[PDB]
């Protein structure tokens, strides 16, 4: 359950990890290296944004789009009506792309792993992060 | 032609990050709502372009999420001003998303620019209007290019 | 009065001044120092909280309660029904003290004399509007 | 000593970590409601005695919650100067003596609710320093109750 | 308005803020920056002095003339007949520009937004009184 | 160059030495009257063309004196940025072109009156740097006159 | 401003990153030929007008390529002092006015060829600063052409 | 294609990553940990230089030999006749060792990954590095 | 003259002196400063590039073109056919100026007076050989 | 017996790295070519040992690559002077590769040493001849050991 207190911790640690400017690209890099290492068949879904070269401008812009999508949701975790409307649009933006359902739990793991590495394991709460990330991908996957 | 310079970008990113609520959407909704109110006041027809997100009810979840998306779009672009190769890809993306929207024209981005230029001085401490106008042009011209 | 955008500037600049202060006790004391300097008649209203020594624990405590009150109000400026309830509570804690409008205008000038000296950016008008919001809720 | 200067500085530091520049001024309400929820369970005290009856949808209670967090913020941020802190505690003690049914144990239960919620939102929290410094606060607020 | 004691605080705090500024050009620009931020309609009044680029020499020059005007007036605040003459001269340089009272209130808020951010001590009321003294002399 | 960056910085420094924290805001009038006295002698210009007729007892002239010192303060304090300084000089040039009987030589005479009075009140003054930087100012104010 | 001091410093920094201690003095030829290849495509200008006819195997063209990169190095490294830079641009402008068939557009095409090749060899390059500072250079070299 | 401009970038970034003295050993370490993690059966090919202990003197000297071989080639990328002669000798030095052909694309990936980690992802160009590394292993493998 | 090994020392020491200079404009100016100090008759040859003020943009520009020329030549010292072509181009830009051998020997002494003062290591002979290579290409 | 000391190694590595072209082979070919020319001048017979790499045509690709290999071999060894445990393995390797070469004898390394001692002063700024002679011995003795 992504509880009131879960949301607070996910909000605070997301804000610290996301950060400013090019440092957002650092976060994004951890995610996709981990994701494509674990699920290298997912890389082909990103052919239009040059998923074979994650350091390219095309993929870096996509990477930063995802992080912003994620930032919208974290920022809206306390406002479920706005949250649902954001996930609905995110859901349109992912449907009929042949995205395997296993890509989502795997993305969640890569994202949580990147955040943990940015803010520090000792400060970290896997339960709160898993509960709130699942509420987000449950709205997107489908 | 006046350029959004290295120093122009630092001012904008400073004004933006300092008026930014990192963890909560209330503030960025409030910023977008005053922006759209301004935009619709200058161009009463523009509002019809946003029927898909319930523009006639600015306090609805449906429109407040469109608010979060626009502000997010701007925040991402502003934060890419130090990696303009990346910024170009992102504006070409925003461009296509706005080409798919019947009615949206480059003229609307000028009204949008006036709406931000009116609202930012009211949320941003020590706001540099010149740096903003030049880097907002840099961003908005990239989105309105081709339409 | 104190619209949704004016609240942003006030909340931010309250944070960068009060929220970043090295010595919240000194900051709170400076505020009542000014108020007294601005309106010497105001000082005797605080005979109950040891105003005679402004560095007393009793008077530092009062100063902290008030800047704490200021802080909890500025944070709920966007939550109209919460702050109205909280303002009405504060009004009831001041009603018996026979205060007048000159007292609240003096407090506001104290507020806006102290706050900008701990900032690089200050929006006078935004602050006047939102101080009026609070004072009007407290004065009744 | 019990809640030493080093204890106090950690509690103030971590309280401020919870209420950092991102979270300060937007998260107090969700924190305080969580604290009260924890408190109603452990104390068995009736929400009906509180303004708005404990109703986290009631503006009267949300403001009541706002005062409680603030008073805690104030007491905590004064932990480094114990003379000032004792006076703030005594004021709070007098305010609750005017209230029918506030017991020393319920006060301890509320102070501990603050530590436990802080630890839930800040897993690194030094729960011993919090235990020491909240018990000092609870003894001041609940003295003679 | 602006009595003999209020003049002392204003003269001192003008000196510690404006007179100690590292970059008088930036200080003067910040002042008109605020004014525009406070009242966007004011900006077009300055189309003659290159307002379109606020970092132009033409516009920096204007900003320096005005803060220079402010400085020479604050220094003669105690010399009532001199400043009245000087104020009447400034009034004649503004009369053709069809300014209204909102313009002068905006300038004052700009003045009192910028000045305290370069100080540790600020007396709001003393400054309001003495800005009114100047604006009233210039507006007519 | 003529009035180099180092020249300008000295002139600004010494101008500020004259108008230090003690003397700023009380000595401008006595300085400016002294400057005009020096100027009326060297130029032979009529005090009657000035507001208050050169009468140092006349409030109209004291304010006129106040403007002149200020405009000098402004021009001098902008010596380090010559683009900004040229614009200020051009504004002053336009203002004096609107005035019957202002000559280039009289302008030089007034700029030199400022240096000489500064040297009288500040004996250490670098009279060469002042000579260079006042002639640059005088050429800007008196251009085409 | 267009190609501000901060813009210039980045362009100089990244130009120097391309020509670091390892690559300076060995990579100018391969860079310049790549720039010309990009330039012949975008401009449609004839290689025959150049010494050695654009033949990257011709010593006459390789030296011509060497001059062009050098003149760019010189102009770029002078971006921080715009008075000096304007003079260098004017010299280059005069040299190309003596040449039949150099147009303002072809000059823009060559300046942009430098940015794009720099970005190809330095992916982090700030293509906006380069765009601004190369257009300032191209306007100086191609003024009145 | 390992183009003129590709070669320039590969030259410049190789020089920055390779470096001096023991710091070369850092680069080499990233490579073999990654290579032997992905292809742990390749480790047996290095029995004579103690591939089971990559921190030993024997393997560290071999590691530094490879890096130097690689440095010769990067330095010669602009001189194809000299490049071919270097790859020919490298080819003799690898033949009839039972080296599976998959060991080469895997080595290229480990090497490019180590270089990227030394010089920074944001500065990096995977296309240029893959094109030029392939020209090098195409001369060795066989 | 200027063999393949001498080119290495010259290229390196050109890089550590000219290529590491904080102020390439000053470095280039110092070089022509020496040349003039070494041979006062040389100075009038530069009346076209504003030599009268050595800190003029016009003269700083000339100095930069020449040290830029020096740099592009030293970098192509190993590419014999390229530099010969480039030297012949430079010779044609100097032929009309009626220069003599004393001018080129003075320039060389200027070159070798300025360059080592920005180094810890200097090879005199290597530099004399390779300056002769360039001067001989330019003088004809 | 005089040792290639800690300070001797720093000088050599400094002289080497400062005359080194990190990105291009032209320079290290030029260094090796002057070395071999010197070597063959002192020992006209030595050249016959390099028939396998076209020594009779020093400007050929085939010989210029042998040049790159020798210089690379030296660069690797020089750079290992701060990890001599590793250096020992690498010289034992170089040793075996030179044992497989008919005709190569330890005496040739003395001529090679003279060839480098003549050439390095012409590529290296502030060249420490003493430090070089001692650390070149340290390296070359390890290669010529056993032959
Ligand atoms: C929290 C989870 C995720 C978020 C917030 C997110 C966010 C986004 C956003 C904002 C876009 C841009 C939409 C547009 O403008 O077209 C996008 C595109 C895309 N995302 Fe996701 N994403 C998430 C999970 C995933 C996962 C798990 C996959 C596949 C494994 C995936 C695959 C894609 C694809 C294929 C696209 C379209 C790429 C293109 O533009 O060609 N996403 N995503
Ligand atoms: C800097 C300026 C702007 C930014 C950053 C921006 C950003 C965005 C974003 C992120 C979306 C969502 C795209 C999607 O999900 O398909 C969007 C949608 C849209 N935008 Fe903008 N926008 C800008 C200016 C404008 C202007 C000036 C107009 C018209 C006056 C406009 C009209 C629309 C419309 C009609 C939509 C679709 C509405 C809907 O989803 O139902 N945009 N914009
Ligand atoms: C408008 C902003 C103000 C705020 C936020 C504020 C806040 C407070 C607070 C928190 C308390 C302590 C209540 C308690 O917990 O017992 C208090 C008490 C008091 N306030 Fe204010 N106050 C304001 C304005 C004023 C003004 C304008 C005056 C008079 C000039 C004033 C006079 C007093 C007095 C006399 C007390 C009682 C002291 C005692 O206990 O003896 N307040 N105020
Ligand atoms: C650590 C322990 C506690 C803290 C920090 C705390 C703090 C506060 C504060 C700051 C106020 C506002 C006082 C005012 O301005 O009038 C308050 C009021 C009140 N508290 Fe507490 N409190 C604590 C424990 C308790 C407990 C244990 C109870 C109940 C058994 C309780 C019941 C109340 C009630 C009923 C009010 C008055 C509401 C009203 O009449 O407006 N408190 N408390
Ligand atoms: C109350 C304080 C003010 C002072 C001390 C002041 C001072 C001055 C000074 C020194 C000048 C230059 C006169 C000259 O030498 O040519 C000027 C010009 C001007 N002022 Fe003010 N001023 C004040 C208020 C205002 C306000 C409130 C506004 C409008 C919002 C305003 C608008 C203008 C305009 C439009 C000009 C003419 C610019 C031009 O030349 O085109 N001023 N002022
Ligand atoms: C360094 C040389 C000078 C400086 C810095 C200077 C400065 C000034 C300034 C700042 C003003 C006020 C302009 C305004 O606000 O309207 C002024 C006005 C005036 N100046 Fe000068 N001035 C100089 C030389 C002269 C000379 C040489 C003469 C006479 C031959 C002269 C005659 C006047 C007169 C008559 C006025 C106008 C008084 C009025 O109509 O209000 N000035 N000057
Ligand atoms: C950014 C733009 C350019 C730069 C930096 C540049 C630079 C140079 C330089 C430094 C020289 C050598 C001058 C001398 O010493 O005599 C030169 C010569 C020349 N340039 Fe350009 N150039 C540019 C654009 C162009 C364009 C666009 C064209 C053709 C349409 C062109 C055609 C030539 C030709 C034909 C010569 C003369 C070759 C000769 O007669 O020796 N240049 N240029
Ligand atoms: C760019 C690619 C490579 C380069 C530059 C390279 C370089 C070298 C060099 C210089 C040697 C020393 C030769 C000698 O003196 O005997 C060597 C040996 C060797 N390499 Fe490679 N290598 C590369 C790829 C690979 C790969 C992909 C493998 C196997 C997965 C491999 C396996 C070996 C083996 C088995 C030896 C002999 C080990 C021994 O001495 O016992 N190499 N390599
Ligand atoms: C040997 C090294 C030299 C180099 C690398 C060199 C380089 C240059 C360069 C790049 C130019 C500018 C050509 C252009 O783009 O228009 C130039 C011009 C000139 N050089 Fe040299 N030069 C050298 C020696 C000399 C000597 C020894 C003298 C006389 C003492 C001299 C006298 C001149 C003159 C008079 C000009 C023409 C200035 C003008 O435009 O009026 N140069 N040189
Ligand atoms: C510090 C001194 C030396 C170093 C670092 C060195 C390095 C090398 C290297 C790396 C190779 C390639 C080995 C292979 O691929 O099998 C080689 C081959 C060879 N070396 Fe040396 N060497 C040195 C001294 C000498 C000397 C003094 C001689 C004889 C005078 C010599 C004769 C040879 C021969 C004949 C070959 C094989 C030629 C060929 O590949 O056809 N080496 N050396
Ligand atoms: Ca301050
Ligand atoms: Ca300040
Ligand atoms: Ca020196």
């Amino acid at each position: 359950d992504c509880t009131s207190l879960n949301r607070l911790l996910v909000k605070r640690q997301w804000a610290e990890a996301y950060g400013e400017g090019t440092n957002r690209e650092l976060l994004g890099n951890r995610i996709w290296e981990d994701l494509f290492a674990n699920m290298p068949d997912a890389r082909g879904l990103f052919s239009r944004v040059n998923g074979n070269d994650i350091d390219s401008s095309e993929f870096q812009a996509h990477s930063l789009r995802v992080l912003g999508g994620l930032d919208m949701c974290v920022a809206s975790l306390d406002d479920v009506p706005v949250l649902n409307a954001l996930l609905a649009r995110l859901n349109s933006q992912h449907d009929s792309r042949g995205i395997p359902a296993a890509g989502y739990p795997a993305f969640v793991a890569s994202a949580i792993s990147a955040v943990r590495a940015t803010v520090g394991a000792r400060s970290f709460d896997n339960d709160a992060w898993n509960s709130c990330m699942n509420q987000i991908v449950s709205g997107i996957s489908g | 032609s006046s350029c959004c310079s290295s120093e122009d970008r630092a001012n904008v990113m400073h004004n933006w990050d300092a008026a930014w609520s990192a963890a909560y959407s209330d503030r960025r909704v409030a910023l977008a709502q005053a922006v759209f109110a301004s935009l619709f006041s200058r161009d009463a027809a523009a509002q019809g372009l946003f029927s898909g997100v319930s523009a006639d009810n600015p306090d609805s979840a449906d429109f407040r999420a469109h608010c979060v998306r626009v502000v997010n779009g701007l925040d991402v672009a502003i934060n890419m001003l130090n990696d303009p190769a990346v910024l170009n890809e992102q504006l070409a993306h925003l461009s296509a998303q706005h080409q798919a929207r019947a009615g949206v024209a480059a003229a609307h981005f000028d009204v949008m620019a006036e709406a931000f230029a009116e609202v930012m001085p009211q949320v941003s401490s020590c706001f540099s209007s010149d740096s903003w106008n030049r880097c907002f042009a840099r961003i908005a011209n990239g989105i309105s290019a081709g339409l | 009065v104190c619209n949704r955008l004016e609240q942003i500037l006030v909340k931010t600049q309250w944070a960068q001044s009060y929220g970043e202060a090295e010595n919240r006790a000194a900051f709170s004391r400076d505020l009542f120092s000014e108020l007294f300097n601005i309106q010497g008649s105001s000082r005797a209203l605080f005979s109950g909280v040891g105003v005679d020594d402004m560095n007393s624990a009793a008077f530092t405590a009062h100063c902290l309660r008030v800047t704490g009150a200021l802080n909890r109000l500025i944070s709920q400026l966007d939550q109209q029904a919460t702050i109205n309830a909280d303002l009405a509570h504060l009004a009831g804690q001041h009603a018996s003290r026979n205060l007048d409008a000159s007292n609240f205008a003096a407090m506001g000038q104290a507020v806006m004399s102290v706050v900008p000296t701990h900032l690089d950016c200050f929006n006078q008008h935004a602050w006047g509007e939102c101080y009026e919001r609070i004072a009007s809720g407290i004065s009744g | 000593e019990c809640c030493s200067r080093g204890d106090a500085e950690v509690v103030i530091s971590e309280w401020d970590q919870v209420f950092n520049a991102a979270m300060a001024g937007s998260s107090e309400s969700a924190i305080g409601v969580a604290i009260f929820d924890v408190f109603f369970t452990s104390s068995g005290v009736s929400p009906s005695m509180f303004p708005g009856g404990g109703d986290s949808s009631s503006a009267e209670f949300l403001a009541q919650v706002s005062r409680v967090i603030s008073g805690a913020d104030i007491a905590i941020n004064s932990l480094t100067n114990r003379a000032t802190c004792d006076s703030l505690l005594s004021h709070l003690n007098a305010q609750h003596k005017a209230i029918s049914g506030v017991t020393g144990a319920a006060v301890t239960h509320l102070s501990e609710a603050i530590s436990s919620v802080v630890a839930q939102v800040l897993p690194s929290a030094h729960i011993d320093a919090w235990g020491y410094c909240m018990a000092y606060i609870a003894a001041g607020i609940g003295a003679g109750l």
